[PDB]
């Protein structure tokens, strides 16, 4: 913040819910809690520029967890290949993907 | 799915009722039949003219009070907290501030209607 | 206004920028902006004339639209990064929308069209409160995200702010409009030095505030809203002409006044960052600003415009209006250039 | 990146408990009292090693303990437990308060036989220590090496050389 | 049952389009009520019911006051709806056509960008706690009473100062 | 730029490291000019309030001069600390990265050939 | 979720476009502001529900509170404008050019 | 259009004069479109017909200024065999100023535009020759 009155007085008016891995009601972990924790643990103490340069792996893992762009691309490629194989008829779904299976608890 | 189904059933029932109400009886409409009602005489002016509101301040206060209601509504889950002293103090402060605002408006005659 | 509502409104006006500056969370900074806007509207419309109503309406819709764009940027950043602060890797589109909305809240060109109109039609003390206090919180928000902003868009906003402020101040005769275009030009300078060194942004902001406050106080002495009204000041308050001239020259950036120091050090930092073309264009438009200041000085101090007959009765009456804090601010905005290394950090 | 290593269906094959939720809730307190150690070992391994593939043996042990528990109940206390879980299954929430006579009779049966005592209020809900020979994972998050901080500069705070050095100002 | 959320989002877009096109404020409030109901349904589909019902109730009260105000002072002899002007109706149908064209362009050209028709209905609920109590959305808003007391006090002071502000503005 | 340095106390006016600095001499041109500005402020305030410029409000002029000197002294001590810590950080960074600040060898005026431009 | 978020962003863009492109009715402008507010609320709520951020779930309610205060002040200003002129016309609100 | 304006500089001056004139005409047309949009928004016309007439007039004026600028600059570079000469850009800028004065029907505006735009174009050529940064990223 522009003024550090909260840090000078030691209080936390808004500093304890600044991100997903912060304090949560009834210990309900948010999505990508581990990824955001790793990103903050990497980026702490080295500054913004070094955090952008050197914690790129942690930031990319956190971003992939949060937005799931590559997961969507991979699933779309799998489903597109599956429907192409269905169109040319050289593939059939297994029973457990087609609705009839042996359920387990 | 069940709630959506019963909402759609209510929609279909009311649409069917108004449709049979409009297509079942014999139609005979003319100009004097469909002229607007002003107790037997012609309307002097259109009803789309501005129509003064004497409780506008009370309506704005109702907006603010409705948002105070929205703030107060998570109380049945807030009373389950571990730190009940903080919740109790904050709820007391919120209701007291709301009551002080109402009392100030009552003192400043905002609840009274204009003219 | 009864003292209860005076205390509530003034405390919320104070509390808005304080919450904005002290807040870590972007949402709390935004609600500080909301506090400032909502609290300052009734004092704008306090005189209850049609001009004050129009000024309050224009200010409300402008700040509401800009705050909605700010909230869009905050929500989009929260969607992208999961946090409530533009940390390092927020989208450039989000940052540019934040900059654009904060520049519309600040009132710099080409988002400046409301500021002379809002400054007109409100009383002088509310113009002072606007043009000094209302710019601190958006500038604090801009200062917190200085390494993330886009220098090209910032420099374009700054250069058009200084150009339009110089031309508007050249045209206007109303004192409130003149002060508003002065605000636009100085905000242009502050924005220009923002991405490179926000310490100089704070320095220019403080110099502009301590120059704007006593000029508005001297206007508040006689409610002189016009060039002619400030021109017959020699009959009303002859002892203020020298300080008026010195403060207007300091606003013009003439050495050896202390108002030359912000433009000088901003130009120096831009030269250190190799933006010579921008620095030279800004300096020439600052010369134009100094021109309309000098015309104001010619009207009020160096020449003596004809006076009225009732000014004799006004000289019969006595006044206690100029407060203790006027002369301190006038001296600190006039004769502080030799303390320049202390004024800079 | 690297491919994900997850076990096969043969490794995931186990004798599942084909037991309804009302039956489980009827036998809940005695299952939490008798099979507590294996269950707490499995929860400890799951909350220490976040990967579920590192705890399949403990999960199979949990299923085996539950199967032994239900086989013991079927061996000794079949009919009172049957009517107890039936009366529990009638309710929509499976509230314990609706069926207390059947609960009392089942508790009496599992008290005179098998020596089982129903846990009191507040006993199953408290944190318990547990002894295990499974080693503590030193890096559960699979974290990389943390980057080193900046080399903080130490030394005495000498005055500024030749003043502020701001253009022509001597001091 | 897969494109249900997408249909709701499209209806919300159409309602906001009508509100942008600005009919008479009676019809503007009607479009805003329909948009609020649609947004309540969207929040309902995505998760907790409390936020959707809250914004629904708030907008019902708000558009009630707006309806009273537009019958009071923001009215005209012939109120303007979407069909009274050829330009406004043309802009409406052109916006619908542009929406269809844009979603087709993002389906075809951009592949898996923001819109994917094959992937539609697959990425609505990402992760849910399958077994668990105390998971509903109203519990966080309740945690504003304990975890974010600063949020509580700034909201309460906003309402209190707003009462003083509206009294002073309409003091006349 | 110096707000993010290690060991930076937040909203601290004069941290304890500033105690290592020599204080201002209390009769130095910056503080003397601050007192002169305070006296000029008092005189200008008298003239604007239409009082006698010098022989009126002696307590007010004394308070102006005293407050200006006091605030100027403490602000000057703070600025001296800031410049000292700036030079300390600069020298420390130079010592930490000597390969980015090589000692260049300046040759004498016997091996370099400055081009001569005749004025005629 | 991404198609829904894109549609919500386009809804905000349309409401902002309506706010920036005035017609005769200041009430319609305020309604466009409220539509922008509604789009912001829905975006924040679906983001919090998607990321399971119960700690950030008070934020949409705070947005609604401050936005309703904004709408309240806008209605009060519209009352003053209508008392001045008889209508809420932004073409009547124009006499501050000189 | 970024790569378009970058393809303005991929060839030295005095070569591809048609391409340079086309690129400068496009840039002038874009600037005229922006200026006409600002003009019709701040000072609206009496009707849509005169509004689009003003838009077309402003766009054609700025496009003609850009076309004359690029054509005269490339022609002067060709005839003087000095691609890296700011005087070519000064001649082109003066030609653009004369085009502005011809469009506005004022010899005084023609002279003022010639001087100012020639100085601006010479400064632009000097900056592109000697690596000036118009919007530099913060380095210190
Ligand atoms: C001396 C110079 C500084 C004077 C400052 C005070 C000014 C003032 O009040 O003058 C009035 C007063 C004289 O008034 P008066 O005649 O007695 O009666 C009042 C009239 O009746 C009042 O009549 P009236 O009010 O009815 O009408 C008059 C009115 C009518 O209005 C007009 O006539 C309007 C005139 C408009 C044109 C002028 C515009 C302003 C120009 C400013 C300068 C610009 C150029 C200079 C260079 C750039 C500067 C940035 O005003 C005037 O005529 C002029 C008033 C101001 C005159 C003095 C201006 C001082 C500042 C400028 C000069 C000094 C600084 C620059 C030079 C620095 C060195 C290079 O001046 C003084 O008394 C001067 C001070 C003399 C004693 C000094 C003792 C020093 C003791 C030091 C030790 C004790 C302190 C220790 C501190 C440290 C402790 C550690
Ligand atoms: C009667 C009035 C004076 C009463 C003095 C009573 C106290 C006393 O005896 O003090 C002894 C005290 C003993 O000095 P020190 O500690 O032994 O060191 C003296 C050295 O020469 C060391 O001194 P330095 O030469 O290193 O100077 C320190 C440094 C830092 O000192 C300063 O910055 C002070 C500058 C004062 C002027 O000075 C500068 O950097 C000079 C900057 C010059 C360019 C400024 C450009 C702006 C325009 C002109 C100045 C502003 C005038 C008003 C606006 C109107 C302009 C037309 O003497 C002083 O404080 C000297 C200045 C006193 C007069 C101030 C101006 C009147
Ligand atoms: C830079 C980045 C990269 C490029 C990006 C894209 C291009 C950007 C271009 C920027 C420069 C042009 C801006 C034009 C603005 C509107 C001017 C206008 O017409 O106003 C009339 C309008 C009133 O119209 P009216 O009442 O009908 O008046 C009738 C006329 O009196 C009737 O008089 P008339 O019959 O003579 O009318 C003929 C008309 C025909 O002219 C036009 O239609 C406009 C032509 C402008 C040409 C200037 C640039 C030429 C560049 C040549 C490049 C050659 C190749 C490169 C090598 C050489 C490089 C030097 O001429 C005018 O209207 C002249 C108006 C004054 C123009 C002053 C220009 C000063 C700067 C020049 C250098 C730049 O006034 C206003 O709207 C005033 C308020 C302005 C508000 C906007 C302020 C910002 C404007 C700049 C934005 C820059 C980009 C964004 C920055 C960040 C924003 C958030
Ligand atoms: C669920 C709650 C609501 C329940 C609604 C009632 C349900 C049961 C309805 C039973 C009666 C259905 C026919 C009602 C006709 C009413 C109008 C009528 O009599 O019209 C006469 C008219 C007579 O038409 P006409 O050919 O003699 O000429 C009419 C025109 N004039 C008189 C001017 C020359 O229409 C009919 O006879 C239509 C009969 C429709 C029968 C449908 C079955
Ligand atoms: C802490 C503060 C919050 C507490 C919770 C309660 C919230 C109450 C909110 C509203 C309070 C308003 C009180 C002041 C006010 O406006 O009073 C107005 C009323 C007369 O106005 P009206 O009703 O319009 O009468 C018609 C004209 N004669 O005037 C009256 O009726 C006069 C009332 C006098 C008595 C006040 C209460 C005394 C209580 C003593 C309790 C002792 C135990
Ligand atoms: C009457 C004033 C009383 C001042 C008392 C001390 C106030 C204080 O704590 O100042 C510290 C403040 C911030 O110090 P810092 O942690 O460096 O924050 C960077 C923000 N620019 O330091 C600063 O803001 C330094 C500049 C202060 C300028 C004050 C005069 C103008
Ligand atoms: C895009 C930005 C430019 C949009 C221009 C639309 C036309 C326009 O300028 O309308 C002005 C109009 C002014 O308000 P009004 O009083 O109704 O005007 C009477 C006419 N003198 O303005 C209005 O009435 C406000 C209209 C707001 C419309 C918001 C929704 C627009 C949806 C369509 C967007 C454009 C699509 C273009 C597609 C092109 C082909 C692909
Ligand atoms: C080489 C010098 C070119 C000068 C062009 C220019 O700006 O001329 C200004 C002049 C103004 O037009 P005006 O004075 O009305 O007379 C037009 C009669 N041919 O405009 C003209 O004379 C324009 C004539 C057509 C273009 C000539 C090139
Ligand atoms: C970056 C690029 C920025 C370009 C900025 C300039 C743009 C082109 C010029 C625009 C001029 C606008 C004002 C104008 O037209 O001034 C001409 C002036 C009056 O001539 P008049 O016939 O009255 O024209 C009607 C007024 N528009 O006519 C005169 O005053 C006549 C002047 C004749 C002599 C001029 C000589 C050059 C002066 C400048 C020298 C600089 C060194």
């Amino acid at each position: 913040p522009f003024l550090d009155i909260q840090k000078k007085l030691g209080i936390s008016l808004d500093r304890h819910f600044m991100f997903l891995s912060a304090e949560q009601p009834y210990k309900n972990a948010a999505r990508c809690h581990a990824f955001e924790k790793e990103w903050i643990e990497c980026a702490h103490g080295i500054g913004g520029t070094r955090a952008k340069k050197e914690c790129k792996i942690e930031f990319d893992d956190f971003e992939e967890c949060l937005l799931r762009y590559k997961t969507m691309r991979r699933m779309h490629d799998i489903k597109k290949q599956r429907e192409k194989l269905m169109k040319e008829g050289k593939y059939t779904p297994p029973p457990h993907h087609s609705g009839r299976e042996e359920p387990r608890p | 799915m069940n709630l959506y189904t019963v909402i759609f059933i209510n929609i279909l029932l009311s649409l069917t009722l108004i449709l049979v109400a409009f297509w079942l009886p014999q139609m005979n409409l003319y100009s004097e039949k469909a002229n607007p009602y002003e107790c037997g005489f012609d309307p002097t002016s259109s009803a789309r003219l501005p129509f003064s509101m004497k409780f506008f301040l009370v309506a704005i206060t109702f907006l603010l009070f409705d948002l105070e209601i929205a703030l107060l509504l998570p109380l049945p889950w807030a009373i389950q907290t571990i730190k009940t002293s903080t919740m109790m103090i904050m709820a007391f402060i919120l209701v007291t501030i709301l009551s002080l605002g109402l009392a100030y408006e009552w003192t400043q005659k905002g609840l009274e209607w204009t003219e | 206004m009864n003292p209860i509502t005076l205390a509530i409104i003034y405390f919320t006006i104070f509390l808005g920028p304080v919450i904005t500056m002290s807040s870590t969370n972007l949402m709390l900074m935004w609600v500080g902006l909301e506090f400032s806007l909502l609290a300052i509207i009734p004092m704008l419309i306090n005189k209850k004339n049609p001009r004050s109503t129009e000024a309050a309406t224009k200010y409300f819709v402008t700040q509401a639209t800009a705050s909605m764009i700010i909230l869009l940027a905050i929500v989009l950043n929260y969607k992208q990064l999961g946090t409530w602060m533009f940390q390092q890797q927020t989208n450039g589109l989000i940052l540019n929308m934040t900059l654009m909305a904060l520049s519309m809240k600040l009132g710099l060109a080409p988002f400046h069209f409301w500021l002379p109109e809002v400054t007109q039609g409100i009383p002088l003390h509310m113009g002072l409160i606007l043009l000094t206090w209302q710019k601190i919180a958006p500038l604090s928000i801009l200062i917190q995200i200085y390494p993330l902003l886009n220098s090209t868009i910032i420099l374009m906003l700054a250069i058009t702010s200084i150009f339009m402020g110089a031309w508007g101040g050249l045209n206007q005769t109303q004192m409130r409009k003149i002060m508003a275009y002065s605000s636009i030009a100085h905000m242009g300078w502050m924005l220009a030095i923002l991405p490179y060194n926000p310490s100089l942004t704070l320095l220019n902001l403080m110099i502009y505030i301590i120059l704007t406050a006593p000029m508005f106080m001297a206007l508040m002495l006689n409610n002189s809203m016009t060039i002619n009204s400030i021109s017959l000041l020699w009959n009303k308050t002859p002892a203020m002409l020298t300080m008026i001239s010195l403060m207007l020259l300091s606003l013009g950036g003439l050495p050896p006044l202390t108002g030359f120091l912000p433009k000088w050090i901003i130009i120096t930092e831009l030269m250190k960052n190799n933006c010579l073309i921008m620095a030279t264009l800004m300096a020439m438009m600052a010369l134009l600003n100094l021109f309309f200041y000098t015309r104001l000085i010619y009207s009020t101090s160096l020449t003596m415009f004809p006076t009225n007959n009732n000014s004799k009765m006004m000289t019969h009456q006595t006044k206690t209006k100029p407060n203790l804090m006027f002369s301190t601010l006038a001296i600190m905005s006039t004769m502080t250039l030799p303390l320049a290394p202390q004024l800079i950090t | 990146p690297g491919i994900v290593e997850l076990p096969t269906l043969e490794e995931l094959k186990v004798e599942e408990v084909k037991v309804s939720s009302a039956v489980l809730k009827a036998a809940a307190h005695h299952y939490g009292a008798q099979c507590d150690k294996t269950n707490k070992e499995f929860m400890l391994c799951r909350w220490e090693e976040k990967d579920p593939r590192r705890c399949l043996k403990e999960g199979k042990l949990v299923n085996g303990c539950a199967l032994n528990f239900f086989r013991q109940i079927k061996s000794h206390c079949a009919e009172p437990f049957t009517e107890y879980w039936t009366c529990l299954d009638y309710s929509n929430m499976q509230l314990f308060r609706h069926c207390r006579q059947q609960q009392a009779k089942f508790d009496q049966c599992v008290l005179d036989k098998l020596g089982w005592v129903r846990p009191d209020l507040g006993q199953l809900s408290k944190v318990t220590k547990v002894k295990t020979d499974r080693p503590l994972p030193e890096n559960p998050y699979h974290s990389r090496a943390r980057p080193e901080p900046n080399p903080v500069i130490e030394g005495d705070l000498k005055p500024a050389k030749h003043g502020t050095r701001f253009f022509f100002w001597t001091v | 049952m897969n494109n249900y959320i997408f249909v709701l989002s499209s209806l919300f877009l159409v309602g906001c389009l009508g509100l942008a096109l600005k009919p008479s404020p009676i019809y503007g409030g009607l479009g805003l009520i329909v948009s609020g109901f649609v947004g309540c349904l969207m929040v309902l589909g995505f998760g907790g019911s409390f936020l959707g019902l809250m914004v629904f109730l708030i907008y019902l009260g708000g558009m009630l006051v707006v309806f009273g105000y537009t019958t009071a002072m923001a009215t005209e002899e012939y109120p303007e709806t979407w069909g009274s002007n050829w330009l406004i109706l043309g802009f409406l149908v052109l916006g619908v056509i542009m929406e269809v064209f844009l979603i087709c362009v993002l389906n075809y050209y951009d592949e898996v960008g923001v819109i994917n028709l094959d992937g539609l209905g697959d990425w609505l609920m990402y992760e849910v706690d399958d077994v668990g109590v105390m998971l509903e959305g109203g519990i966080g808003v309740a945690a504003m009473y304990s975890c974010a007391t600063w949020m509580m006090v700034v909201a309460g002071w906003s309402l209190f100062a707003g009462i003083f502000i509206i009294i002073e503005i309409t003091r006349d | 730029m110096m707000n993010g340095r290690p060991g930076h106390e937040p909203l601290k006016f004069l941290p304890d490291e500033a105690r290592s600095l020599p204080p201002p001499k209390l009769n130095d041109p910056r503080l003397v000019y601050m007192g002169l500005l305070g006296y000029c402020t008092g005189l200008m305030d008298n003239m604007l309030r239409m009082r006698p410029v010098m022989r009126a409000g002696l307590h007010r002029q004394l308070l102006f001069v005293t407050s200006f000197v006091f605030a100027g002294y403490f602000y000057l001590k703070r600025q001296n600390y800031l410049y000292a810590v700036k030079d300390h950080d600069m020298f420390g960074y130079i010592k930490l990265h000597p390969e980015d600040f090589p000692e260049k060898e300046k040759k004498t005026y016997a091996e370099i050939l400055e081009p001569f431009h005749p004025v005629r | 979720m991404p198609s829904t978020f894109f549609n919500l962003t386009m809804a905000f863009s349309l409401s902002l476009l309506g706010t920036l492109m005035f017609r005769s009715h200041l009430m319609s402008t305020l309604l466009c502001l409220e539509g922008m507010v509604l789009s912001l609320f829905i975006m924040t709520s679906v983001t919090s529900l998607n990321s399971n951020s119960m700690s950030s779930m008070p934020i949409p309610i705070t947005i609604l509170v401050f936005a309703a205060c904004e709408a309240a002040v806008g209605l009060a200003l519209l009352v003053k404008v209508s008392n001045t002129y008889g209508t809420d016309y932004v073409q009547n609100l124009n006499l501050l050019q000189c | 259009v970024k790569r378009f304006f970058e393809s303005y500089h991929e060839v030295p001056d005095g070569t591809q004069c048609h391409r340079k004139t086309y690129i400068t005409t496009a840039l002038g047309g874009i600037c005229g479109i922006i200026g006409s949009a600002y003009s019709v928004s701040l000072n609206p016309a009496d009707s849509t017909l005169e509004a689009v007439a003003r838009v077309g007039r402003y766009t054609f004026t700025a496009a003609a200024i850009g076309a004359m600028f690029g054509l005269t600059t490339c022609v002067s570079a060709q005839v003087r065999e000095k691609p890296d000469d700011p005087l070519n850009y000064f001649i082109g800028g003066c030609a653009g100023g004369l085009t502005l004065g011809a469009r506005t029907h004022s010899y005084g505006t023609a002279a003022m535009g010639c001087v100012y735009m020639g100085t601006a174009a010479a400064l632009f050529k000097i900056g592109k020759l000697e690596g000036w940064e118009l919007f530099p990223t913060p380095k210190v």
